[PDB]
């Protein structure tokens, strides 16, 4: 397929590694009575076993010679559940958490101890911020286009050189 | 001193009884914590969707828009039932309204900081049912315990619904006792996992 | 990093065991056992209680390699 | 009655506020963070009690009540060990087959796949194997179920709640004044009396009316469930007698001193018992009883309230020579008035003590089945070796703090510590000297093999089989303890310790205990300890000897006990202060300990452990490699780091693989700590000035000033990660190894 | 100064009579070393569940609903815990006492009673001096039924008898 | 409750102790629902 990879599906090294993972539980699964807790906690993971590898066939995942699953991070869309959407929520959070995190700190600049606002952290307000942040993307750069999210380069201190 | 809801508790404060529906319930203190603004909002919301949502599930049963899609008498089996992209369409319509009736004002911090806005109070009234002052109060004092009410039922609903897999009119047309042997509540630490 | 990227890899090639180095290489252990541990032993036997050969001067080196680094510590 | 109890009632009012208020306790912090340092210097200087107040009065009771503090944590983890026996454990399973089930009282959750570690112990179980040894001590106190384990967990809840509930009782409620505290006398008589001469009494007790019969019939072969409760041998006297049927005549015999009626449950066999290879519980018996005896006499000996006693103050006066100017006068003040001083000794005692349990206990096991069970021996050893060398690190740092702060030159004119200050440079260039003579002679033959070895001269070595090294007065004093049983020893009927010489104990066809002979390999890794010991004793000795005042800064004390330099003039300042030498000694207490525990398990594998086959030839985990093989650095290396690391490096996807994972793991703190070791604070200082430049450029710097971490704060963060990481390596190491080889 | 209840114990000093129910008894004397409303909310509780509990028990005996199955109430308890009924108890139980802790920090702040929840439906006390009686009566009730409780839970271990054919019986 | 002892709770190492444990505990969740989620469902 891509890269001269195999879909997960119909590649046999991943069909043999789900038949040697079973067999490595089966053999543990051997040496215990039917209804005993050690055979139901093995009996659920070769039911878990199984079903993840039945998942990752079925998902359209491209296996390697060595039977593992390969990640294809091109940008190409028929891949773009493999980093491309994780990449987009992850970024959706991380913004959302520094947002967040400068709302409060600009918040406690304008405190009677700016200081202790930072140690002991005012819950009511800290929380009202972290609502905030589900709109990160417009209220960020609306801050960055009315002149408030950069300071320039005459306000901030630095080296004498 | 007492409120009138719990009387071996003190009344809360920050709840005046100027709002509809105002009982001095609130035994957590929540409202010390949490502005009543956006609190009242939130309830306002909370339970104007679960309005519809009550009354969505009971209507999705006895009445069908043509088609198999849209033929599923239990709800939650509806929500696997109807057709994806008209669903997500209507997400993206629920944001768009959500946008333009609150005028940009979605955060905690800005929502209510023009003076004029007051909870609840989306301008929301095509035919001024409520333009009359002489009926304000009681339409406001209906709609706030229609919400609380109907965010009870929603959830019973929803969770009897679970719990037997049956639309809600035939569970009262049909009525089965839960067995109870399935289903039993938690147990995941009790029995090491699995 | 770069040389012993350069050397395992090199090493399962000119064996014919390129697999090797591309199922293990993925994870710290791999590198740990199936590079260093591995190829160490023929090595650490330059000299043992059986004999020598003529592996022992870099058996020695080895051991000196370690005593001057610990020493800068 | 000059001895009385005094307490101050409602001393300090039981309030959150403080709570509320961090750094409340000290001048300097209580005023708020301006700077990082704030956050580090509050958690620096908590317990530093003597640093935040001038009294000895409040500094008493907050150390009372915080040993309280202790103690609750203490009764709460033993609370909790009994509890996972009794509830997550493989205990009962294990009383009937102690020789084929791996204990077990750790399960997993399932839960990203970790369920692996759940691995097959035995007795029809899942879960981590533990290495504590606390089946064998249950065994040995006769639980036989996990319903006692239920109330052992109860009765360590109850406790747990008693003592914090002391804690806070005698700090805000009842605090005792200074007076009561400064009772030497009184406390040594009560602790050696009634603290460790009743708990042997009672323990004795305990072992004489419930281990000896329970354990009698457990290693006679009856089933648990099968064996009276614990209380039908206190009642049922005649079930008694059965098994012990000197108990026919009850207590006349202890009164009328006819002791010899006795000899049934109070022996000195010695050995050990062939059944469990562990130590005849009616030795234990006899040993607890003559223990509590002589602690109870002992406790009799300082004066208290009736003009009978010593006074502690007249016996250091009196003991002074022509050597030693005014001999111990000033020490009892001392004793009195610092507790630093007392700590110092304290921790120092302690610590060795538990090297002397770790030498002690893998060489005549107390428990049964405690010697056949591999990972408890080796972990249990190395666990007290590394509390050992921790706790005398203490000891000597805690006399540093000692000399900078608490020591009065008035009052300590021309006694010994003044006369030991005033020839610290002959004591320090005196060890000095040994410690180049001593590394010189003892690693100095290792290279001197491992050179020989390599260039092809195997008769140039120092070994056996050529140039002998032999450990004569070891190999005597092996010879002697041989021979004492019936002779110097006479009515012993069994060596103190089969380590000693004699037979080979085997059970289950695992040897509990053989001789270790002693050769060339021995008597070169026995100069190592001496080396490194050696060493370490001149790091701290330095630092506590020139806390004070050097040739190099003559008012060191001014600056304080910790401090990190006195600048880069007189050449150079750094690390001068007597914290810096307790920072220099833990490393060289780590190369100490780990020596010691390298060659406590190679030498138990190579020489003592493995199994009997028939004809009573034994074969040993690692086959008798260590006598030609620990005389080279090539052998250490090849023989035990590489051989020995095949189980850790192997573990993965198995039970073990946790192990595999911290083997790891532990090699990344350690690497990691480097980064602190190596580095100087001005660079991450100016590194963290253009990351503050980033966040004012957002407009995003926090209030708090961020600092790089200080001078002394990343000399003990390396330390500490240094520590953490070669420990957290040797112990994924010992214990994968010995869980699959042993 | 001497307890009333007990002529040689000493009176504790926090009993002063301040609570209803005081007759000095307080040997150990826990009553100096805590707060005493928490004391009295917790005797109140406990007593409440006790009284409730002895009727339960005598009751379960005479009647039992028909739809559970009828069984000895100490042992009713294993079969509620299996059938999830117990669990529903519980569940409401635990629900009614997280206002109760709202209302211990009342009781702390000083603008509750220790046992007050203002439960009067039937306004059973019309004046101050039938509630005087009644929270005296209250006191009493609940004490001797916290002895009562355990009374024949005990009894049952040791003799399986219903505790009413226990009495009748021998 | 006390407000010296809300003050309390409010102090960084509380509060970072019980969002990371409630975070960690949301992933941890998250893992036992829906585990093995490699990519995407896409
Ligand atoms: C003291 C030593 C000790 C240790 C190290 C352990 C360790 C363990 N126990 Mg055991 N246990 C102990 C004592 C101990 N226990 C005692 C005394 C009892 C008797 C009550 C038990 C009873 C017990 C049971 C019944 C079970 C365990 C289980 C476990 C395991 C998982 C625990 C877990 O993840 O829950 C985590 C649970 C949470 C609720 C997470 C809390 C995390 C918070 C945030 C920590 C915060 C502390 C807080 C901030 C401190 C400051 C206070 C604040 C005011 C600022 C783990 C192996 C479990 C097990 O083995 O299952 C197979 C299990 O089911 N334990
Ligand atoms: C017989 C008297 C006695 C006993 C048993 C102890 C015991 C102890 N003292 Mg000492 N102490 C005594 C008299 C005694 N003290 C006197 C007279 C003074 C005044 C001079 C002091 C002053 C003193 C100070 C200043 C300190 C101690 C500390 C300690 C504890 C040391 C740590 C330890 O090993 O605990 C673990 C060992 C245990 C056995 C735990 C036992 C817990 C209880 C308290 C032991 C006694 C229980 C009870 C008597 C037994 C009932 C038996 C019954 C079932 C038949 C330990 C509990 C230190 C400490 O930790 O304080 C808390 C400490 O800092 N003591
Ligand atoms: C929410 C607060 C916040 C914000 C907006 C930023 C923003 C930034 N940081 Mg800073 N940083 C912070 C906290 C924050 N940092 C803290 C607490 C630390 C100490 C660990 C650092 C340490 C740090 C370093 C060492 C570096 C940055 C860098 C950067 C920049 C690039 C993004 C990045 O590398 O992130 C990296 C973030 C980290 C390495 C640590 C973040 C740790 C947590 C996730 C953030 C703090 C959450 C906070 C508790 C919020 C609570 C909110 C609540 C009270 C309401 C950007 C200017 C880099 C830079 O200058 O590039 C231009 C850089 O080199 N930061
Ligand atoms: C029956 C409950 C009910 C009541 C009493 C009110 C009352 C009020 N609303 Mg609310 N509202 C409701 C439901 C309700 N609304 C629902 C379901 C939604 C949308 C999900 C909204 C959304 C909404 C917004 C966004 C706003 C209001 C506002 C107002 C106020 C002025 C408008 C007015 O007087 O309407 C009078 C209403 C009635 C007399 C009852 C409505 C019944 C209509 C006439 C028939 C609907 C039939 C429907 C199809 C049901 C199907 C039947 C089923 C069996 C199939 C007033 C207090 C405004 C305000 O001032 O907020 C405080 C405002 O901003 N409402
Ligand atoms: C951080 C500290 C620490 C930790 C976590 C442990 C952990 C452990 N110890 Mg160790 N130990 C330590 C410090 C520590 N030890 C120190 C400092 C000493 C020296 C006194 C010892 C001496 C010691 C002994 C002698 C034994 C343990 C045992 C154990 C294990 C079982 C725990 C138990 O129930 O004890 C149970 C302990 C006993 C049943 C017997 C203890 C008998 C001693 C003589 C009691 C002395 C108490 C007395 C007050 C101390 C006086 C000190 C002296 C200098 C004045 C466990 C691995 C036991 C073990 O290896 O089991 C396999 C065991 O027998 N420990
Ligand atoms: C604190 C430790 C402790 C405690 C509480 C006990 C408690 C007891 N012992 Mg033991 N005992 C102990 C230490 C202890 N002993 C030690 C150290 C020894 C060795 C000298 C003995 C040797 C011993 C014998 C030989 C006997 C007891 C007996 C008893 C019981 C006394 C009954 C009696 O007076 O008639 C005793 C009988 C007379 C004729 C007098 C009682 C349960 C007796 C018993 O009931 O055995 C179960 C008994 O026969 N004890
Ligand atoms: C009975 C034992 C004992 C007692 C009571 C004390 C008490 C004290 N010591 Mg001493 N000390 C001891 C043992 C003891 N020490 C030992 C065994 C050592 C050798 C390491 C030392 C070395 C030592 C030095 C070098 C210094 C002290 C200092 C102090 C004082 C300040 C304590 C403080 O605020 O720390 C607060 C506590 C902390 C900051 C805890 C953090 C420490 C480590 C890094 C964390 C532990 C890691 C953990 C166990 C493993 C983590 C697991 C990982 C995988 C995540 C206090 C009087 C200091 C002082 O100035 O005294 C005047 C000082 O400079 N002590
Ligand atoms: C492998 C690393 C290493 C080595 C070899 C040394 C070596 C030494 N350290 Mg150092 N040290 C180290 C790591 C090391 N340290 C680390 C990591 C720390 C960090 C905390 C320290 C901290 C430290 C302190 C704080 C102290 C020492 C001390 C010592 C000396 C001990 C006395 C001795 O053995 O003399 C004998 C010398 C040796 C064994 C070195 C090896 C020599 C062998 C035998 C071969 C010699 C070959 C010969 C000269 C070749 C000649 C020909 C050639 C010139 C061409 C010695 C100079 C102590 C000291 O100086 O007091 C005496 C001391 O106080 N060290
Ligand atoms: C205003 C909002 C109103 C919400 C009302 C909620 C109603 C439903 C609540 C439960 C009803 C009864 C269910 C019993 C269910 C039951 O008993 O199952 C049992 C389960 C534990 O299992 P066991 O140890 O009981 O195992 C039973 C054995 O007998 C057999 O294995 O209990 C739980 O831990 C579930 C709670 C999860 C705890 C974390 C939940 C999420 C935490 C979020 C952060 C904390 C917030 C506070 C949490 C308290
Ligand atoms: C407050 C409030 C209201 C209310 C209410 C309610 C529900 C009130 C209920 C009150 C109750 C249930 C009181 C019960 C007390 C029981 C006692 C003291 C135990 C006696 C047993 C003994 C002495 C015994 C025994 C024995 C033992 C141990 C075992 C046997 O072998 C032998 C023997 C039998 C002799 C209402 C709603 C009405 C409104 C009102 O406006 C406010």
């Amino acid at each position: 397929d891509v890269a001269g990879l195999t879909p997960c599906g119909e590649s046999k090294e991943f069909a043999r590694r789900l038949d040697g993972s079973v067999k490595k539980l089966q053999t543990r699964l051997s040496k215990y009575e039917a209804g005993t807790p050690p055979a139901l906690a093995l009996q659920k993971q070769i039911d878990k076993t199984k079903n993840r590898f039945d998942r990752y066939g079925k998902a359209g995942l491209l296996c390697g010679t060595d039977g593992l699953p390969h990640l294809i991070t091109d940008g190409r869309w028929t891949h773009s559940g493999e980093f491309v959407i994780p990449g987009l929520l992850f970024l959706y959070v991380a913004g959302w958490i520094g947002w967040v995190g400068r709302s409060y700190v600009l918040f406690a600049r304008t405190a009677d101890k700016p200081t202790e606002k930072e140690i002991i952290i005012d819950v009511p307000v800290a929380l009202s911020f972290v609502s905030t942040g589900f709109i990160w993307p417009f209220s960020a750069f609306k801050e960055f286009t009315s002149g408030n999210l950069i300071v320039p380069a005459d306000e901030i201190t630095v080296s004498p050189r | 001193a007492k409120s009138k809801a719990v009387p071996f508790l003190s009344q809360p404060e920050a709840l005046d009884g100027s709002m509809a529906g105002d009982v001095g319930f609130d035994p957590f203190g929540i409202s010390s914590v949490i502005d009543i603004k956006w609190l009242r909002e939130s309830e306002l919301k909370h339970g104007r969707i679960c309005m519809l949502a009550a009354t969505g599930c009971l209507v999705q049963e006895v009445v069908h828009l043509p088609g198999p899609a849209f033929s599923q008498k239990m709800a939650l089996n509806a929500w696997a039932a109807a057709p994806r992209g008209g669903m997500i369409s209507i997400l993206v319509a629920i944001g768009l309204i959500e946008m333009i009736s609150n005028r940009f004002a979605l955060t905690a911090t800005d929502m209510f900081a023009n003076p004029n806005r007051v909870p609840g109070d989306l301008g929301f009234d095509p035919l001024s049912l409520g333009a009359n002052p002489a009926n304000r109060a009681r339409f406001e004092l209906s709609e706030v315990i229609h919400g609380r009410a109907a965010m009870m039922g929603f959830s019973g609903m929803v969770h009897q619904m679970i719990v037997s897999k049956q639309a809600p009119i035939e569970q009262l047309m049909h009525f089965k006792a839960v067995d109870s042997s399935l289903m039993k509540l938690g147990g995941a630490a009790g029995n090491l996992g699995y | 990093w770069v040389t012993f990227y350069w050397h395992w890899k090199h090493i399962t090639i000119w064996q014919g065991n390129a697999g090797q180095f591309n199922e293990s290489s993925t994870y710290i252990m791999g590198w740990l056992r199936d590079y260093l541990w591995l190829n160490s032993s023929p090595l650490i036997n330059g000299y043992n209680p059986f004999g020598m050969n003529s592996l022992s001067v870099w058996s020695w080196m080895f051991l000196f390699g370690h005593l001057i680094w610990a020493t800068g510590f | 009655k000059k001895v009385s109890i005094t307490v101050d009632r409602d001393p300090v009012a039981t309030s959150f506020e403080k709570w509320a208020q961090p750094g409340h306790f000290s001048r300097t912090l209580a005023k708020g963070p301006k700077t990082t340092t704030w956050i580090w210097n509050l958690h620096a200087d908590v317990h530093d009690f003597d640093s935040h107040t001038n009294s000895l009065e409040d500094i008493s009771r907050k150390i009372f009540s915080a040993h309280f503090g202790q103690l609750s944590i203490i009764f709460l983890w033993l609370s909790g060990m009994y509890f996972h026996g009794a509830r997550f454990s493989n205990y009962s399973a294990w009383l009937s087959n102690p020789t084929a089930v791996k204990p077990s009282a750790q399960v997993v959750w399932p839960i990203v796949g970790q369920e692996v570690l759940n691995g097959d112990v035995g007795g029809g179980f899942q879960g981590v194997q533990v290495t504590s040894g606390f089946f064998q001590i249950w065994r040995s106190s006769g639980i036989t179920s996990e319903v006692e384990l239920y109330w052992c967990a109860l009765a360590g809840l109850i406790m747990s709640g008693l003592m914090i509930f002391a804690g806070w009782f005698h700090y805000h409620k009842a605090a005792p004044k200074l007076e009561w505290f400064q009772n030497a006398e009184s406390m040594l008589n009560h602790h050696l009396s009634g603290l460790l001469g009743l708990g042997c009494l009672s323990w004795a007790g305990h072992q004489i009316h419930v281990s000896l019969p329970v354990n009698k019939l457990l290693d006679a072969g009856v089933a648990p469930q099968e064996i009276p409760l614990p209380h039908e041998f206190l009642v049922n006297r005649d079930l008694m007698a059965q098994l012990y049927p000197s108990f026919s005549k009850g207590l006349v015999p202890f009164f009328t001193l006819n002791w010899s009626e006795y000899s049934d449950f109070l022996t000195f066999k010695g050995g050990l018992n062939p059944v469990t290879g562990g130590l005849w519980l009616s030795d234990t018996a006899h040993h607890h009883l003559a223990l509590a005896v002589l602690f109870i006499v002992a406790g009799h000996m300082y004066r208290t309230n009736w003009g009978i006693g010593h006074s502690m103050k007249e016996i250091l006066e009196a003991h002074k020579g022509p050597f030693t100017g005014e001999g111990h006068k000033g020490l009892y003040e001392i004793l009195t008035t610092s507790w630093h001083a007392q700590l110092a000794i304290n921790l120092a005692m302690l610590g060795s003590v538990s090297i002397i349990v770790a030498h002690h206990m893998y060489a005549m096991p107390p428990y049964p089945y405690i010697a056949t069970d591999y990972p408890t021996q080796l972990s249990i050893f190395t666990h007290h070796m590394w509390i050992g060398g921790f706790c005398v690190c203490g000891g000597a740092a805690h006399a540093g703090i000692f000399m900078v702060r608490d020591y009065n030159p008035a009052q300590n004119y021309n006694n010994l510590l003044d006369r030991v200050i005033r020839h610290r440079d002959a004591i320090i260039s005196h060890l000095n000297w040994i410690c180049i003579f001593l590394g010189f002679h003892s690693f100095g033959l290792y290279i001197h093999n491992d050179t020989m070895r390599a260039l092809g001269r195997t008769q140039d070595m120092f070994s056996d089989t050529a140039i002998q090294l032999k450990p004569v007065f070891a190999q005597w004093v092996q010879s002697i303890h041989t021979l004492a049983p019936g002779n110097t020893t006479p009515n012993a009927l069994a060596t103190a310790s089969y380590a000693f010489g004699g037979d080979v104990v085997a059970v289950g066809n695992k040897v509990a205990m053989m001789p270790i002979s002693l050769g060339t390999a021995d008597f070169m890794v026995h100069h190592i300890h001496a080396f490194t010991i050696h060493v370490t004793v001149l790091i701290l000795l330095k630092g506590v000897l020139f806390s004070r005042n050097s040739r190099l800064i003559p008012d060191k004390a001014n600056l304080g006990f910790r401090f990190p330099c006195d600048g880069p003039g007189r050449g150079g300042t750094c690390q001068s202060s007597a914290w810096d030498s307790v920072f220099l000694g833990l490393f060289w207490m780590y190369n100490c300990i780990s020596v010691v525990i390298f060659h406590f398990s190679w030498k138990m594998q190579s020489d003592v452990w493995g199994t009997v086959q028939s004809d009573g030839t034994v074969t040993h985990i690692t086959g008798g490699n260590f006598a030609q093989s620990a005389i080279t650095i090539n052998g250490w290396l090849r023989d035990f780091l590489w051989a020995q690391a095949s189980q850790v490096i192997q573990s993965y996807g198995s039970a073990l693989s946790a192990y595999g994972l911290i083997f790891l793991g532990a090699h990344f703190i350690w690497a990691f700590s480097l980064m602190f070791l190596f580095s100087g604070r001005g660079y991450w200082q100016e590194l963290i000035e253009s990351i503050v430049w980033a966040h004012n450029k957002l407009n995003v710097a926090p209030a708090i000033q961020p600092r790089a971490l200080s001078i002394t704060q990343g000399r003990a963060v390396g330390l500490a990660h240094y520590l953490l990481g070669g420990i957290g390596t040797t112990w994924a190491f010992f214990l994968a190894r010995i869980i699959s080889v042993g | 100064d001497f307890s009333a209840a007990v002529p040689f114990l000493k009176r504790p000093s926090n009993l002063d009579g301040a609570y209803i129910g005081d007759v000095g008894f307080d040997p150990l004397g826990f009553s100096d070393v805590f707060d005493l409303r928490v004391l009295r909310e917790a005797e109140l509780k406990h007593g409440r569940f006790a009284m409730l509990a002895v009727l339960g028990f005598i009751v379960q005996e005479l009647y039992t609903f028909p739809f559970f199955p009828k069984m000895a109430p100490v042992d009713a308890h294993d079969y509620f815990v299996k059938q999830g009924g117990g669990s529903q108890i519980i569940f409401w139980i635990s629900f009614v006492e997280l206002f109760g802790v709202v209302a211990l920090f009342e009781t702390l702040q000083g603008k509750r009673e220790p046992g007050d929840f203002a439960f009067d439906p039937l306004g059973l006390a019309k004046d101050e001096a039938t509630l005087e009686r009644y929270r005296l009566a209250e006191v009493k009730h609940a004490r001797l039924a916290m002895i009562a409780i355990g009374g024949f839970i005990h009894q049952y271990w040791v003799t399986k008898q219903t505790v009413l054919e226990q009495l009748g019986n021998f | 409750m006390d407000s010296n002892f809300l003050k309390y709770l409010s102090t960084a190492p509380v509060l970072f102790t019980v969002w990371l444990s409630f975070t960690a505990s949301f992933i941890i969740e998250a893992n036992r629902f829906f585990p093995d989620m490699l990519y995407f469902p896409m």
